[PDB]
């Protein structure tokens, strides 16, 4: 195996680049902690109106304020 | 049932291959100096 | 009012690529122990007027073509995608301000073909048709690759807006993270304007000898206009400058001299190297370019997924 | 309905009567069938960007991209028509009749 | 014949794409949802037969949304008669439809 | 007269089909084709589609119509009544329609068409901080799996077929 | 008058264009190339004069005759001259070009290329120096640059 | 409108260059020439290697215009779908240009 | 030396130095002294309408402050 590689690292250095940065982008995602964060920093980003809803008198969680403290928070975006 | 227009048609080979029915010359000029024809395959 | 700053843009280019020619052979020369032209006006000033009044004077050839639509429309078209093809330059306000200046540009790269294609056709010799046949499958290979390239670099990016680039590039240069698709991008790029090591024509026909003098001239104008324009490309795209909104003449300053330096290099790189074989440029993009082209292009698609370094898309 | 969509489906019309009657080459028709396949693209993608339909925009690149594949392989065939007579032409293509 | 491989196997491969109404990048809204929502409620499971003769007008209304035909023929008929009425004389055009408003905002 | 101006490209639309239905020769029914795309990619720009116009200029006239001439040049080879005739008679119907529908303002062939502009049936909203095309073809990855893997075959076919059919042995 | 002066500036005008940029097409057949090339050379360098280095027949204006003109070579040298946009002009350099020289006498030698085709410039030499031929483009230049082509016009 | 103005601007720009070019010098007074290459009783050949990287080149710029949108596309939500179905296609196209790799597809035109 | 080739560099300089001062200049005339302003969405445009159709002159540079309020 060894001897396959450094074979293939001499006549076609080339294609040896090429696979190992394609293996290294297969597989890669699936090693970095990081793309949990990249996909809530997608969904954090407010491209719609957040239309409120009507309260029927029995909803805790949801703020009746911007800056109520209910709601999900953005203080992990604010750091990283 | 041959008829007048089909009268010419002739039978289709047992194979169905047809008979099948070249190489480039170039010519340098002298535009040292030196004149070449050239027979090129492509 | 807009038509003073179209024509404050058009105008400069054809002096500047005058110009050119008269800085390429200066250049040149002095890089092989000579001088270039310096009798004719001071410097050599004077040089592309005197090349520009015997041009537009000789007797024009007139050869038997086959068709004169084709022959009068390539210098039409040759012309019109190399000046048309400047506008969304954001240097540092682009004349025209477009959602998709990178794809706009890379429609202009791609029609600028039928220029050599009819060229070629018109001619009546068929030696300059073979020649104009090499010359586009050369152009639409590199094609090929600058597109996969320019890919990778917007998806970096986030947009296809040209003036986000100065934006996305207000920290560090993109030459950083992307300088083997720097070195592919430049390469592409010299092929495509059938520029040395990668022209063909010269050595052993040409599909545009059979043009007089004058139509000669426009395309040499459109050529070089090109060359300008995509060294202002990659000098936007990889190089990009700081720019103050307050004072817009330092990036004009920044970029300008980045974009002289490029072309000079262009020029530096022409009289350095030997010219490839036809098939040797074929063996360059489909065997070595390529594959790193897609390599690279997998890992700019992965590599901001794994690190959260998605750019917005505003 | 709009008059573009006159202009259009009025394009699509004289594109396949162009192709349905053969005058000597194949690449003309050729050229008709892709003529229909732009129009087809235009019409599509007119009444698709009318009506603020988000996803069917996906569809015609798409439209263009299959139906170009397929003008790839019509090539072909008359790449192999002018290996053998040496022309395009369409009054070579008889040999079937009997 | 028509196997419905996609419900007896449970997987979506082309049902989000048939409709006009369904589920949209960033919930984006057509010009007739309303419409063609109103007709697909009517028309679910009873039958095309039933369909074709029992919500007519849903799907009359849908139809309009969508191409328009009786709006632009009653513009067309305002803009004549607008015209017929400006050659005879009986009528002018009044200033906030001439271009001295000063709109609202 | 500048309100009908998608329908004024829409005539050098139909124009430019007339300009390759008479099929002259391969070079001019190419150049007319390409004219026809750049109109066509002009009158799709008139109705908010970028992106696919741009892939018209980019796919198929850089792309495609290119290959088209660059196998016209190794055919046809270099040096009519009926394609006059056929020209003129395709023009003077489609001047025929343009007449009609600019008199009467409602004309009708197969289908009830409507003499009024373009700009009639356009919508009065806006589209907020994107493109709604644009996002529409950028669900091509998250929604349209089966469509992508089903193309990509496609392509890859088409190679496999391409390399294979013209090797003649 | 006011319009003898304004085709005397304009025909001075176009001479001094036409003669600050000639495009040479040399004629590699012999010695005599060899030091054309020497011309082209570092040290005389022809380029810093506006005349370019191996114009393309097509485009050039004066063709330089260097070597010996023999009788299988010269209906190729007729061919090439007639096929040379006006204004056009030729200079020979070498005694081969100018009168045959050491070959006069021979079976095969055109005697002098001004047979073939009308010479402006004659280049003395076995091989006239860099410097003679160098000597002998600026002279052109002169001659040239007295041209009376838009005085005649007026004049007719 | 200022699209449309610059580019009728620089094509009128480029026709009156073309037309000063080609009749200038056709006003003044010259002889002509008779109406005559090595290839000029020789008939052009095919060559297959010519067809096929045009073809080539189509196919593969078919599949560019297929994975052109991933600027756009890189804002999803679905980011593994996204991801996946990008890898896939330039998969493909790896897997394309390596077929047609090792069928000496690519030959004396490499 | 080589220094002699710095005329025609500079003359190049010059030439692609003024279509972006001049691009600069005539957006900053044109739009009231400031940088023109960027439309890429439709909202940016329906800001852009909102000016022009409240300053009361159908100009959008002619920016209404607070003095315009009761
Ligand atoms: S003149 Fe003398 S140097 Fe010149 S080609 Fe003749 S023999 Fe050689």
């Amino acid at each position: 195996v060894a001897a396959f590689l450094k074979n293939v690292w001499a006549k076609e250095p080339v294609l040896v680049a090429s696979f190992a940065i394609a293996g290294l982008a297969v597989i890669l995602p699936t090693l970095s902690p990081y793309t949990k964060y990249s996909l809530m920093i997608n969904r954090a980003t407010p491209y719609n109106y957040p239309v409120p809803l009507r309260d029927d008198g029995n909803m805790p969680d949801v703020p009746s304020h911007p800056q109520d403290p209910q709601g999900p928070s953005l203080e992990w975006l604010k750091r990283l | 049932y041959p008829t007048k227009e089909t009268a010419h048609w002739k039978p289709p080979p047992w194979n169905d291959v047809d008979p099948p029915k070249s190489n480039l010359t170039l010519n340098f000029g002298p535009q040292g100096v030196l004149r070449l024809v050239m027979e090129l395959s492509g | 009012m807009f038509m003073i700053n179209v024509l404050t843009l058009i105008i400069p280019i054809l002096l500047a690529v005058a110009f050119l020619t008269l800085v390429e052979r200066k250049v040149l020369g002095y890089m092989q122990f000579r001088k270039g032209p310096n009798v004719v006006g001071p410097y050599g000033l004077l040089q592309p007027i005197a090349d520009a009044i015997k041009l537009f004077i000789k007797e024009p050839l007139r050869p038997a073509t086959s068709s004169i639509s084709m022959f009068i429309l390539a210098p039409i078209l040759a012309l019109t995608l190399a000046l048309t093809m400047w506008i969304p330059l954001p240097m540092p306000y682009p004349l025209i301000n477009m959602n998709l200046g990178v794809l706009f540009m890379l429609a202009m790269s791609s029609l600028a073909v039928y220029s050599i294609l009819w060229s070629g056709w018109a001619s009546n010799s068929k030696y300059a048709l073979i020649g104009a046949l090499r010359a586009v499958a050369q152009t639409i290979s590199y094609e090929v690759t600058l597109a996969i390239i320019l890919l990778s670099v917007l998806l970096m990016n986030g947009s296809f807006t040209l003036s986000t680039l100065i934006i996305t590039q207000e920290q560090v240069w993109l030459i950083f993270p992307a300088w083997p698709l720097a070195m592919m991008w430049f390469i592409s790029t010299l092929a495509e304007t059938n520029r040395a090591p990668f022209d063909l024509t010269e050595g052993e026909s040409g599909f545009n000898v059979e043009y007089a003098a004058g139509p000669f001239a426009l395309f040499f104008m459109a050529e070089y206009a090109n060359i300008i324009m995509m060294n202002i490309f990659t000098t936007t795209l990889f190089l990009g400058a700081f720019h103050n909104p307050y004072m817009p003449e330092l990036y004009t300053i920044n970029f300008t001299i980045k974009s002289l330096l490029l072309s000079i290099t262009f020029l530096w790189i022409r009289a350095s190297y030997p010219r490839f074989r036809y098939d040797q440029l074929m063996h360059l993009l489909w065997k070595n370019f390529l594959p790193l082209t897609l390599a690279l292009c997998m890992w700019h698609v992965s590599l901001p997924i794994l690190l959260s370094s998605i750019p917005p898309q505003t | 309905m709009s008059l573009v969509y006159m202009n259009i489906m009025m394009a699509f019309t004289v594109s396949l009567t162009g192709l349905l009657m053969y005058r000597s080459h194949l690449m003309s028709s050729l050229l008709c069938l892709e003529g229909m396949m732009l129009s087809l693209f235009i019409l599509a993608t007119l009444m698709i960007l009318n009506s603020h339909f988000t996803l069917a925009s996906m569809m015609p690149i798409i439209l263009l991209v299959f139906a170009a594949c397929e003008a790839a392989l019509g090539l072909s065939l008359l790449v192999m028509v002018s290996n053998t007579y040496g022309t395009d032409y369409v009054q070579n293509l008889n040999l079937l009749q009997c | 014949p028509f196997f419905d491989v996609q419900k007896k196997l449970g997987v979506d491969l082309d049902h989000w794409m048939t409709i006009q109404s369904a589920e949209q990048p960033h919930r984006i809204p057509a010009r007739c949802h309303a419409f063609e929502k109103e007709w697909i409620e009517c028309a679910h499971g009873i039958g095309s037969i039933r369909a074709e003769k029992e919500c007519k007008i849903e799907f009359e209304d849908f139809r309009e949304c969508l191409l328009r035909q009786k709006t632009m023929k009653r513009l067309n008929a305002i803009k004549r008669q607008r015209d017929k009425l400006i050659k005879e004389g009986k009528y002018t055009p009044p200033p906030h439809h001439s271009g001295q408003e000063d709109l609202r905002p | 007269m500048m309100t009908y101006i998608v329908f004024i490209l829409s005539i050098i639309f139909v124009m430019g089909f007339v300009g390759f239905s008479s099929k002259p020769s391969p070079i001019y029914g190419g150049l007319g084709l390409i004219v026809s795309g750049g109109v066509g990619c002009g009158i799709v720009l008139n109705f908010g589609g970028s992106f696919l116009g741009l892939m018209v200029f980019l796919i198929y006239l850089g792309g495609m119509m290119v290959v088209f001439g660059y196998t016209t040049a190794m055919a046809t080879e270099q040096y009519n009544k009926v394609v006059l005739g056929t020209f003129i008679t395709g023009l003077l119907m489609e001047f025929l329609m343009v007449y009609y529908v600019l008199k009467d303002k409602e004309v009708e062939i197969v289908f009830k068409f409507n003499g009024m502009g373009d700009w009639v049936i356009y919508d009065t909203g806006d589209s907020g901080f994107f493109s709604e095309e644009a996002m529409g073809i950028a669900a091509l990855y998250s929604y349209g799996t089966w469509l992508v893997i089903v193309t990509g075959w496609s392509l890859l076919i088409g190679v496999v077929v391409i390399m294979e059919i013209t090797r003649g042995n | 008058s006011r319009g003898e002066y304004v085709v005397a500036k304009l025909d001075d005008l176009i001479n001094w264009a036409r003669r600050s940029s000639l495009w040479p097409m040399t004629f590699g057949l012999a010695c005599c190339a060899v030091e054309m090339m020497h011309m082209a050379a570092p040290r005389y360098d022809m380029d810093r004069f506006g005349v370019v280095f191996r114009a393309s027949p097509r485009q050039s204006d004066v063709m330089i005759v260097a070597g010996t003109l023999t009788n299988k070579m010269a209906p190729a040298l007729r061919k090439v001259y007639d096929q040379m946009p006006e204004p056009r002009y030729v200079v020979s350099m070498g005694s081969c070009a100018n009168g045959g020289g050491y070959y006069h006498y021979s079976y095969s030698v055109v005697r002098g290329c001004d047979r073939i085709v009308p010479v402006d410039i004659y280049v003395p030499g076995c091989p006239p120096t860099a410097e003679a031929l160098l000597y002998g483009i600026l002279q052109l230049q002169k001659k040239i640059k007295r041209e009376k082509r838009l005085r005649i016009w007026y004049r007719r | 409108m200022n699209l449309m103005i610059t580019l009728l601007t620089n094509f009128t720009l480029a026709t009156l260059l073309v037309t000063i070019a080609f009749w200038l010098p056709q006003l003044n007074v010259y002889s002509e020439k008779t109406s005559p290459d090595p290839m000029g009783s020789a008939r052009l050949p095919f060559s297959m290697k010519f067809f096929l990287v045009a073809i080539t080149f189509l196919l593969f710029d078919l599949e560019i215009a297929l994975l052109l949108p991933l600027p756009w596309a890189s804002q999803t939500t679905n980011l593994n779908t996204m991801l996946t179905m990008a890898l896939l296609l330039i998969f493909l196209l790896a897997v394309s240009l390596a077929y047609e790799w090792t069928q000496k597809g690519l030959e004396w035109t490499e | 030396m080589w220094f002699e080739v710095l005329p025609g560099i500079a003359v190049m300089g010059v030439c692609l130095f003024i279509p972006g001062m001049a691009t600069a200049r005539i957006h900053r005339f044109s739009n009231g002294g400031r940088e023109k302003r960027v439309a890429h969405y439709s909202y940016q445009w329906y800001l852009m309408e909102r000016d022009r159709r409240v300053s009361g002159v159908n100009r959008y540079y002619v920016s209404k402050g607070l003095e315009n309020i009761d």
